[PDB]
């Protein structure tokens, strides 16, 4: 097989707003094989409840997939995204900035 | 019979007891087909095979049944606990790959699984030959010998005429539904006709022999019997007549 | 044996369905004999509008999903049932209901006559022939309790290119009449 | 509406 | 104007742990309108768009059957790629087919495609005339015979000219109030200091499908971008994309920056400032 690793983006669905409700989105592409863990953080805890959309893949046969769950924006939070994939060496965590 | 073959043609077997069937597609063949098909009516989906994998089962009727292609080859359906509504024809197919328009496609003859409630019921046939009327070669100058096989159950018959030793086609007839004799009876037993004809010379010659052959499909060595009459296996009953 | 057509010896025969689908990339003409399999007749290309080879003609008609097939001077030899059936990618074919195609002989002189045959090997049950009737000659069921009448079957002697309708009758009640 | 089922590699 | 639908499977072998995966999702252009998975408890063909639910029992246990079968012919296919390379059965492998159809504007099919990977490579993909193969390596020749023999490739051809075209139609008029109306997208300048002297420049596009678009930076009116900062266009999670993109700049020169955005649904193209 072929190993390639994942691309990962953390953003919010709507312009995020401390107080009013959002979406928190971690968008992982351009990996493969298909195996991979994503999981959304909070506070660096394991925010159980999390929805993941189905796996596709693009025309060069790399997968893609949206996790993603319901937040509420407010300061002193720090929401991340840890991914783990066969092609690193540890989960590469990226940290959630609603200016991105 | 050149193609598929499929073991027990016809099986008869009693309420409870469980039954295999067998299926030789061509050997090359990669898909596999198993039908069902009741009384002229058309063939429903079973299941079917890719090499040795069951891409669908759906179509079996019941978790009693279970079809299987170890290495590819053969396939076997096995009923158990077979119950009155198993009865029916079960037909297999195979082909090349696929049934795509133009790829090679072979049905077989199928077997008739009549599920009986007690064997107690099952009568060979009693085959009688009728010989020609001297009215019919006076006025048709053609004689018309008609066979005539009674009392047998179910209707797993299958009738044939013999000329000096030879099956012959032309100038046969036979009926095309066997007839029940007890009409309002449910396990009545059934009755079946068939004529074959030829030339007043052909009959007139005292040195041809004319055989009605009947193949009865009944119970195998392995099945209990215990009454006293003869155990009703399959069999060929046949009554033979001689011209005149 | 879903529906029923009669047709003449040397007319044409036509059978129709409408199947399910209308992805079916191929439409398949089977027919059925008297306790045989089935037998593949024809198949068409769901793009094609009309097959031919011998005989056989396949007319398909898309949007309304009407599949024909005309037998050309059809003959006793093609009497039995016919299914359609329909498939696409690499499924089982699904059949339609069956069409029974029943061949009316062609009787070039009549001569209708009932005949009593001798009972070999002193069989007390007699039998009387009623043969070389008309195609349009009926045969219908004595409704006397044990009188036993059977239908209607041809016979063809190839070597004179002779046919004739048959049937026969019995009775094991002790009353016989072959009038 | 997919394809119906492919062929085996 | 041109639309098209594909559809997607991926069917991966794990080895130990249960039969080969199979998921299978279809997309009409960036709407993905259906999606099967073989994990789940209760394997079926679900509706992921609000314009395929009104299809009825019929169409819908169509697809389950149709995706239960392909299934299984998937788990038949990596055990034959197996066996064509000569593969550890410990070993994980992935088997990867994509096909659909192109609806040129003349309403008719413009193109139809279907290409198939193993492990990631090209293995088979069916040519542009839908008559015959291509194949990668030795082992794509042994699938090529069995799809010559069974007619695979006249199968195709009546799906993607036949089917899927037929089918794609029908979509596009279910859901014309969505497929058919192209959303602009939302767009604004957002200021970020970098240095003492530099500072950021973010344009964002927010909202807009199909996801096709293009964000351009230009100082002076040239084109900017040996030192533009974009990121991959992404999925807002409901049916809407987001993409922004970025350059530094030196504080002070803020209004020397314009950003172009170009999308299907803007009439013309739009030159976006960043208001202080």
């Amino acid at each position: 097989m072929i190993q390639r690793t994942p691309k990962i983006q953390v953003y919010s669905r709507h312009p995020a707003e401390n107080g009013k409700s959002n979406f928190l989105n971690c968008y992982v592409s351009g990996f493969h094989p298909s195996d991979i863990e994503v999981d959304l953080l909070k506070n660096g805890e394991r925010i159980e409840k999390v929805e993941h959309s189905d796996l596709s893949f693009s025309k060069d046969w790399s997968f893609y997939l949206l996790y993603y769950t319901e937040f509420t924006p407010t300061e002193k939070d720090e929401y991340a995204c840890r991914v783990n994939h066969v092609t690193l060496s540890q989960p590469k965590i990226v940290k959630w900035d609603r200016d991105m | 019979g050149a193609g598929v073959s499929q073991s027990p043609r016809y099986k008869v077997a009693k309420r409870g007891q469980d039954v295999a069937l067998r299926c030789d597609p061509i050997s090359g063949h990669v898909s596999l087909f198993w039908y069902q098909q009741a009384l002229g009516q058309g063939p429903e989906f079973l299941t079917y095979f890719q090499n040795e994998a069951q891409l669908d089962k759906s179509g079996l009727p019941s978790d009693r049944f279970f079809a299987e292609r170890p290495e590819g080859s053969v396939s076997t359906l096995k009923i158990q606990r077979t119950q009155q509504e198993d009865s029916a024809v079960y037909l297999c197919a195979s082909s090349l790959a696929g049934l795509a328009g133009g790829v090679e496609q072979f049905f077989g003859p199928g077997t008739r699984l009549t599920v009986l409630e007690d064997l107690k019921n099952v009568f060979p046939p009693e085959v009688a030959v009728f010989e020609p009327s001297e009215a019919e070669i006076s006025h048709t100058q053609k004689a018309t010998l008609v066979c005539l096989a009674t009392g047998f159950y179910p209707d797993h018959v299958e009738l044939s005429w013999w000329v000096n030793g030879k099956e012959v086609h032309s100038g046969v007839c036979t009926d095309p539904q066997p007839l029940k004799e007890q009409p309002a009876l449910n396990d009545s037993r059934y009755a079946l006709s068939s004529r074959l004809r030829v030339s007043a010379t052909f009959w007139q010659n005292p040195r041809n022999h004319f055989r009605c052959q009947v193949q009865f499909y009944g119970l195998s060595e392995n099945d209990e019997w215990t009454q006293d009459r003869a155990k009703p296996v399959t069999q060929i009953v046949s009554a033979e007549a001689w011209g005149r | 044996q879903s529906l029923f057509l009669s047709v003449r010896e040397g007319d044409s025969s036509v059978i129709n369905c409408t199947y399910t689908d209308s992805s079916s990339t191929y439409l398949y003409w089977y027919k059925q004999e008297p306790g045989a399999g089935l037998q593949l007749l024809t198949y068409i290309f769901s793009n094609m509008d009309m097959k031919q080879d011998q005989r056989l003609t396949v007319l398909l008609n898309k949007k309304d999903k009407h599949l024909s097939l005309r037998i050309a001077d059809t003959q006793t030899g093609d009497s039995a049932i016919y299914f359609c059936a329909e498939v696409e990618g690499n499924t089982p074919l699904v059949f339609g209901k069956g069409t029974r195609l029943s061949v009316i002989a062609n009787i070039q002189n009549p001569d209708p006559a009932v005949y009593q045959l001798r009972d070999s090997k002193s069989s007390d049950k007699s039998v009387c022939l009623f043969t070389d009737f008309d195609s349009q000659t009926n045969v219908s069921q004595s409704k006397d309790s044990d009188v036993y009448i059977t239908d209607k079957c041809v016979l063809d002697m190839r070597s004179m290119d002779f046919k004739s309708n048959s049937a026969v009758a019995w009775s094991n009640k002790s009353d016989f009449a072959c009038a | 509406k997919a394809y119906n089922v492919t062929q085996a590699f | 104007g041109s639309h098209s639908m594909r559809y997607f499977y991926t069917a991966v072998s794990r080895p130990g742990r249960g039969e080969p995966r199979f998921i299978a999702v279809g997309y009409v252009d960036d709407t993905q309108f259906v999606r099967f998975d073989s994990d789940a408890a209760s394997p079926r063909g679900e509706p992921r768009a609000p314009w395929v639910e009104q299809e009825g029992p019929e169409y819908w246990d169509r697809e389950t059957q149709k995706y239960k079968r392909q299934a299984q012919a998937d788990r038949v296919s990596l055990r034959n790629l197996r066996g064509y390379y000569n593969q550890s059965e410990a070993g994980s492998h992935t088997l990867q087919r994509m096909y659909g159809c192109d609806l040129g504007p003349d309403g008719r099919l413009l193109r139809g495609y279907d290409q198939s990977a193993y492990d990631g490579k090209d293995y088979i993909a069916l040519n542009e005339d839908l008559r015959s193969w291509t194949a990668a390596d030795t082992a794509a020749q042994i699938t090529q015979r069995k799809w010559e023999a069974a007619r695979e490739a006249e199968q195709w051809r009546a799906y993607l000219e036949g089917t899927c075209v037929e089918w794609l139609r029908r979509y596009l008029e279910n859901g014309k109030e969505t497929l058919q109306r192209a959303e602009h997208p939302k767009t604004h300048v957002t200021h970020h200091p970098v240095s003492d002297h530099e500072a950021t420049l973010r344009c964002w596009a927010l909202g807009f499908y199909p996801a096709e678009i293009t964000l351009t930076w230009q100082r002076d009116g040239e084109d900017q971008t040996q030192d533009t900062e974009l990121v991959e266009t992404r999925p807002a999670g409901d049916g809407t994309f987001q993409k922004w993109a970025a350059v530094v700049v030196p504080s002070g020169e803020e209004q020397r920056y314009t950003c172009h955005v170009q999308h299907e649904g803007l009439p013309e193209p739009l030159t976006l400032r960043w208001e202080p």
